[PDB]
């Protein structure tokens, strides 16, 4: 129902998601505050009673309804069991690329990079 | 069917009427991202419908 | 890349021998060309 | 017996600075709970029930201190 | 007679003090007042039932203090 | 006498620190309006028929609180 | 004699002012508890815990504080 | 009389501890002021016809605070 | 003497002014630990191990504090 | 020797005030740069209301440090 | 002679009013540490390498402090 | 008690110092808080941390003076 | 007798200046880690600012710990 991809669309009923949003984690619960936030690029998790399933993710946006359904919106994304040196090897080319506008990309790899290591 | 969407920009999405039900952080400019993101995002479904 | 594509860096960078069947490999080559346009006459050709 | 006398009155209004504590005290209570129920919805029950059970814990400080200086009226 | 009388005027002045906080405490209910109602839209009703019930037991601790106060004079 | 004199003077000046509660008491509620009015629209409406009311039950403060000076 | 009676009524007296800091202590605790659950949902359990294991932290301060002021009032 | 000039002087002295709360009161007015223009939308308009008259009754304070103390 | 145990009564007083700053100060610990338990999720591990870390060594303040008025005694 | 004592213990007692003065610049300053760290408006718009702001807050300290070179 | 003792029992106490200082300071950086923590990533290193001696330097004004109280004692 | 009273008077003008520690404090606080958000640390803000700085240290010199011409 | 006397209250009333510094290094290191809770300057940038704003807050310290230790 509401947890989309462009080309793929995930999730549906839930107890707790929790987001890495614009300033900090944050954990959405049964009844919360109506919120808009830019989602940072990091892990994210979803909830059905104990049952634990984090997925990471680009960034996007999370919006909390008053109607009480939350739409969590990104762009590409499993945990562990998706992505060592397929991480490694990249990094490499990421931080070598910010000594070089097109090295200005690259300072936004380094971040996104050095946070999936954490994972 | 020839079809036409709204688009709307960062000052409307301050400006409109239950903007205040959404306890948005005004922690620095986040209508703007949400504009600059509508404008990808409502542009990439008309394209997939244009195409199809 | 933007922060309209922030997150099709942080989703490319992202990207990069998995899931890459197709799909995603093919997510990651776009091969669009702008032109702007002017008094008719245009400017010139660039690769998105 | 004059000073017993003396610092008796001194030591009463002494004793009520201790209310600008309880005082700001109440204040920051109802603050929060007007500002909670500006985002809402819980209005009355959850919000209200915990600010009246957090002024009836601020103004204990109120109520333990206007004794001491009583007591020193008294 | 001359010490029940001067330490009951200094008596009167430092119980003045408890002011200070009845005087900041009117005035964080009233901000919070005005910062939730910049946000709606519940203000007359919901709202300023309590908005004054806080400055009510707010300066219950200035009418308790100027009492103090009024007594020693 | 010359200590009911004397006490009447300090008096007079130890009842002066109430007015520290006024004086930051005002600033508050005028802080809070000019900032609630950096969001609108409700200017010289339902906020500011508050933050004269506000100002007014802060300023009772001083006007209590000078009377004992005076008094004294 | 007598001074010591009434350096005791003044000390009972400054030892009031304590209070101030347990007041506006609780209000505190009590605040950021109504300002956490205006973010929902854990009223019961995780919050209204650690606000009352916060409050009782914070009036062991009044307790400790109206014990040295009755101590020199009796 | 001796103590009267005395307590005179530590009276005038108290008095001063008023202007304590004047002080911080400005810069609260003054702060929230900037804040809010931050954000705008306009300085010359509606923020700045308080922000002063804000500032005016916040050094009432210290005007009513001076005057006890040069009067003892 | 007679002086020494007056102003020893007065001097235990005064020591109590101390726990103002002991009070209002664990109350901002437990406050602020609620306020980021407010966004989660780190309710066990991570932070409480903190709150009574920063509560310890603000109530160690206060028994310093209580010391002195309680050596004063 | 009383009016000569008590007059150092007023100028002394007469120096907590700039307790307030002292505190009120660093309040306005800060707001100063918090606002400046949103822009655009640092050379005119904002400066101005910051020493104007900063007048009026040290117009304390001058008071203030008056009635203690007085005593 | 027995002024000297009194005035330096009045001197101890005033001597605990420094504390309310370093009382609320502590609070303040554990406060932060923990608010800060409930947002990330700086849990272990980074931010805690400094938060205890944001502890230490805050403490050390109640040392100073407390110096001159037992100096006094 | 010219000598006495000067000993107290000398200690009372310390307190004034709460106000300047604090100040500092602040506007160095809202220096790095206002870098959190960039980019100008080299020049714009952190350059003024020194003016508020100074502004607010003006404090504590005018108020150290009143202390050691209590001593001397 | 009284020069003794008023020597150690005197000692005693410095002591509260520090209740200024004490609050004053807290309030610069909680800003240190909430602005480094954002990043990505922990070391330089961050610190060089931190540390110099505690040393500018400390100095009030120093000169008010000279106050009492020299009347002591």
């Amino acid at each position: 129902l509401q947890f989309a991809l462009p080309h793929e669309t995930l999730y549906s009923e839930v107890t707790q998601v929790n987001l890495p949003a614009k300033s900090g984690r944050i954990g959405v619960l049964a009844n919360h505050v109506p919120t808009v936030e830019q989602l940072l690029p990091g892990v994210v998790e979803v909830m059905e009673g104990s049952n634990s399933k984090k997925f990471f993710i680009s960034g996007g946006f999370a919006t909390v309804q008053p109607d009480s359904q939350l739409c969590v919106t990104a762009i590409e994304a499993p945990l562990e069991s998706f992505s060592e040196n397929i991480k490694n090897l990249l990094a490499e080319a990421k931080k070598n690329v910010s000594s070089s506008r097109e090295a200005a990309e690259a300072a936004i790899q380094v971040e996104v990079l050095e946070n999936l290591q954490s994972v | 069917e020839p079809s036409e969407k709204p688009i709307f920009n960062a000052k409307t999405i301050e400006q409109s009427p239950s903007f205040g039900k959404f306890e948005i952080d005004t922690d620095a400019n986040v209508p703007r991202d949400l504009f600059e993101y509508t404008l990808a995002n409502q542009m990439l479904t008309a394209m997939a419908q244009g195409y199809a | 890349m933007s922060y309209a594509a922030y997150l099709n860096v942080a989703a490319q960078a992202i990207r990069s021998t998995e899931l890459q069947t197709a799909s995603v490999t093919n997510r990651s080559q776009t091969d669009a060309f702008y032109t702007q346009y002017k008094n008719a006459s245009e400017p010139t050709p660039m690769t998105k | 017996m004059q000073l017993v006398l003396a610092a008796k009155y001194i030591g009463a209004g002494i004793s009520t600075i201790g209310l600008l504590g309880a005082g700001i005290g109440i204040a920051i209570v109802f603050a929060a709970l007007i500002n909670g129920v500006s985002r809402n919805p819980s209005i009355k029950d959850t919000v209200f029930p915990m600010a009246i059970l957090g002024f009836a814990l601020s103004e204990a400080t109120g109520l333990f201190c206007l004794m001491v200086s009583f007591l020193l009226l008294f």
